[PDB]
């Protein structure tokens, strides 16, 4: 029952949510955030972490999303956070990363597209 | 430093087998060409001679 | 008489005013025959073996593209260098010498080299004759 | 300060036949070669060679080939040309012909009263001169040869300075086009060198960084 | 009427003149991150971060804790270095990223989470739930 | 607002533009419009040399015009006949230009760059450099017959 903030629509993407998850992917490091309407970063997810980074292989791949999508989809269950919005750019859509680092995920069991306000 | 743009395929979706085919222009010298019809030596032919060249054309064809 | 040269001028103008549109080119329009070759092309089942000695050796012509490419730049770098203390040294010499030197010459304006070839050009040979037939369609 | 003057040139002769592969290039050359053929759409030769192989095994049932024969045929008679003119002789450095596949340029060799130089060809050019002229001039001149050369442009490339009094040198860099050298038993010693063997033989320090300038190619 | 600006504009650094000179960039992910670069800069005009709870701003944070772990950065740096060379010497690690088929032990990258910047992350969580704000203000 | 500190902090339009001769001047002379010609008989060669002249010119920052191409120039192979007096058919050779269209450079630039050209030369291509003419700007165009009759039943 908490206020999204709606409106906007001339600009992209839409802060009408309450965790928003947002990925850069850098040509060396992927880096994962799950960032509040405020601002503020809540949990995130980098190859540029020594934990991740002894553990992959050549930090730009596909498996190396895939490793990013599991460890913030567990980190995501550890902090009680089950629901955010993704809004992918429609080239980023397409890709073989996001789309199986959207996989991981939903087998991690985080559910994307945020339930809709009551009395919104 | 000849060998930079040597390497490469045609790019295009749909093209015919091309084949290593050696020509040779009005001297010694030779061209690999990507060429149809997979015969192994291509040459190029004399044209129209000259004023004085014309005669002695028609004498070595003549002997 | 006069009308002629006016109705006359009048068709320079108007085929004038019209566009004056490009040929096509040959090389970026796919022909017409090269359409029903293609039943008899099976698609080819490539191997594991093949398949990671292509894509390691891609890695290593990646690798050696990028080394290739920074000494290329760093040799040019190098004869940037040179020039830029070249024509600082000559403009420090005389100034009616960078005066002149700062030109570009009218005999580089036909500037036409031709590339090296397989095999050194021979002597004492002699192709035989023949006429060339320009079938370009215009 | 008294300046002393002093132009020069860099006559370099372009490659005449390409360099050998490396074995990654080759490799890789190989891998091109294969993705051409399996991305090919077939040919009007191999069409006419499938369909005369049906319709004879149809006919036995119920040329090309000839033309591959005549073709490698041809191509045994015919003897290309020699791509080593090098080992052959394998004593001759002064010979315009000497490497076909590197970049060369020449020297010269000139005893003087005070020196001994080994030497890139150097020039003297009264003040009214420019330099780019002094250039053609000397190549017309000192080396008593039909050398047709392009000149690449007005601006020089070479620059070194020695001071006694300064003196000033300025080497410029023009490319052969053709050239007709008479008098090729001369006692004049005049050498066509590529950059490792120059490397071997320039002892100054003002001619040391010639390589700074020339391609390594 | 004409007022004069209090501080810079934000495009007068660049040049006017010879705009084909100037870099551009072409891709509107790096617009994405510039534009979201430069929406985090204290502006000197009224913003979205002024009026929509930024929480007082900069705020001077009183660390009541215990000491940070002096760490050796030269030998962790070279620790860290030889590791990540004897990953990359492996060729099965190559074949692995290649094919799309490689796991991570989660429980061990849990661990070395817990062990290095798990503390800093539970700060950050005690701080956007408020940990601190109705305990230690 | 216009009577605001904060003016024109929406002012787009001057940093985007949406709406040749050789500047020759003594000191600085910078020179215009050139075209350089690759000329081949094989696709691949003059395509990759194409492409490695115009990625070589984005690297060294010269402002590119254009990167196009000449129509394709078909000769045929015509030869004499041994033992006979007569004609038979060889070959088909396609000829193929590539040009790429730079703007502007420098006099210092173009013997780096003319250098850098025929060092970088493959096999069996022929370099050409020229300036822009209207004979170089007229050879994409297709003929023109109707003016060549209205020419000459002018004269
Ligand atoms: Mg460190």
């Amino acid at each position: 029952v908490a206020r999204k903030e709606r409106g906007w629509g001339t600009v992209w993407p839409s802060r009408e949510f309450w965790h928003r998850l947002r990925v850069i992917r850098t040509q060396h490091h992927i880096e994962a955030l799950v960032e509040h309407r405020n601002g503020q970063v809540v949990v995130s997810a980098s190859t540029r972490e020594w934990a991740i980074k002894k553990h992959l292989y050549s930090t730009r791949n596909v498996v190396a999303c895939e490793s990013v999508g599991r460890v913030l989809a567990e980190r995501c269950l550890e902090a009680g956070i089950n629901f955010m919005v993704y809004h992918p750019t429609p080239w980023e859509a397409a890709s073989d990363s996001i789309k199986r680092l959207q996989h991981a995920m939903t087998e991690g069991g985080v559910v994307l597209r945020e339930p809709r306000r009551i009395y919104e | 430093d000849c060998n930079r743009a040597l390497l490469t395929r045609l790019h295009r979706q749909t093209y015919a087998r091309l084949y290593p085919v050696l020509l040779v222009k009005q001297d010694g010298s030779t061209i690999h060409i990507r060429y149809r019809e997979p015969r192994r030596m291509l040459t190029m032919p004399v044209d129209l001679d000259s004023l004085s060249p014309e005669e002695r054309r028609a004498r070595f064809r003549k002997r | 008489d006069q009308a002629a040269k006016d109705r006359l001028k009048k068709r320079i103008r108007r085929l004038e005013k019209a566009s004056q549109e490009l040929i096509p080119i040959e090389d970026f329009i796919t022909p017409v025959k090269f359409l029903n070759k293609e039943r008899q092309r099976p698609p080819v089942e490539l191997p594991f073996e093949e398949s990671e000695r292509r894509a390691l050796l891609l890695k290593r012509w990646s690798l050696y593209k990028q080394r290739e490419h920074e000494m290329e730049r760093s040799a040019i770098r190098s004869l940037l260098e040179a020039q830029e203390e070249a024509l600082q040294e000559l403009r420090l010499s005389s100034p009616e010498l960078h005066a002149e030197a700062t030109k570009r010459d009218p005999s580089l304006f036909p500037f036409e080299r031709q590339g090296p070839d397989y095999t050194p050009p021979i002597s004492d040979y002699q192709p035989p004759e023949g006429r060339y037939q320009d079938i370009t369609k215009v | 300060s008294p300046w002393r003057l002093l132009g020069a040139l860099c006559l370099q002769r372009p490659p005449l036949v390409t360099k050998p592969l490396t074995p990654l290039q080759e490799e890789m050359a190989d891998l091109l070669q294969q993705i051409e053929i399996e991305r090919s759409l077939y040919s009007d030769h191999e069409l006419r060679a499938l369909d005369e192989a049906q319709q004879l095994a149809k006919k036995k049932s119920d040329l090309a080939q000839d033309l591959e024969d005549m073709w490698e045929q041809k191509f045994l008679h015919f003897k290309l040309g020699a791509r080593l003119t090098e080992a052959d002789k394998k004593d001759d450095r002064t010979s315009l012909h000497r490497k076909l596949d590197r970049n060369l340029i020449l020297l010269v060799r000139e005893k003087l009263g005070d020196q001994d130089i080994w030497m890139l060809p150097q020039s003297d050019w009264q003040p009214g001169e420019t330099l780019r002229q002094t250039a053609e001039r000397t190549l017309a001149t000192l080396s008593e040869n039909n050398m047709e050369a392009k000149f690449l442009g007005n601006a020089p490339c070479g620059h070194y300075k020695f001071k006694f009094l300064g003196a000033k040198v300025f080497f410029f860099k023009a490319l052969l086009l053709t050239g007709d050298f008479s008098q090729a038993g001369k006692k004049g010693h005049h050498v066509w060198v590529s950059k490792e063997e120059l490397g071997d033989y320039l002892k100054p320090k003002y001619l040391a960084q010639v390589r700074r300038f020339l391609l390594d190619l | 009427r004409r007022a004069a600006p209090l501080g810079p504009m934000p495009n007068e650094d660049i040049d006017v003149s010879d705009l084909e000179r100037l870099k551009k960039y072409r891709s509107f992910d790096r617009y994405r991150r510039r534009a979201e670069q430069e929406a985090r800069k204290p502006h000197w005009w009224r913003t979205y971060r002024e009026h929509f709870g930024e929480e007082s701003g900069p705020k001077d944070r009183v660390d009541i804790g215990l000491p940070p772990p002096k760490v050796s950065r030269t030998q962790q740096l070279l620790e860290r270095k030889q590791a990540l060379r004897e990953l990359r010497a492996n060729v099965e690690e190559e074949r692995a990223a290649r094919l799309q088929t490689a796991r991570i032990p989660l429980e061990a990258v849990r661990a070395e989470w817990e062990r290095t910047c798990g503390p800093y992350h539970k700060q950050r969580l005690a701080e956007y739930c408020g940990l601190y704000r109705d305990l230690f203000h | 607002y216009r009577s605001k500190p904060t003016h024109g902090i929406g002012r787009y339009k001057h940093l985007v533009k949406a709406q040749v001769r050789p500047i020759n001047l003594g000191t600085d002379y910078e020179y215009g419009v050139l075209n350089i010609h690759l000329i081949a008989y094989d696709m691949a060669l003059a395509e990759s040399y194409a492409q490695y002249v115009h990625n070589l010119c984005n690297h060294l920052a010269i402002k590119v015009e254009e990167s196009y191409a000449m129509p394709t120039k078909t000769m045929e192979v015509l030869q004499l006949q041994e033992q006979g007096s007569k004609m038979f058919l060889d070959a088909v050779l396609t000829t193929h230009e590539r040009v790429v269209q730079i703007s502007g450079l420098s006099a210092t630039f173009a013997e780096i760059f003319l250098e850098i050209i025929h060092s970088n030369l493959p096999e069996g291509v022929k370099l050409s450099v020229r300036e822009h003419t209207e004979e170089d700007f007229k050879g994409r165009f297709k003929a023109r017959p109707e003016l060549e009759e209205l020419l000459a039943k002018l004269n």
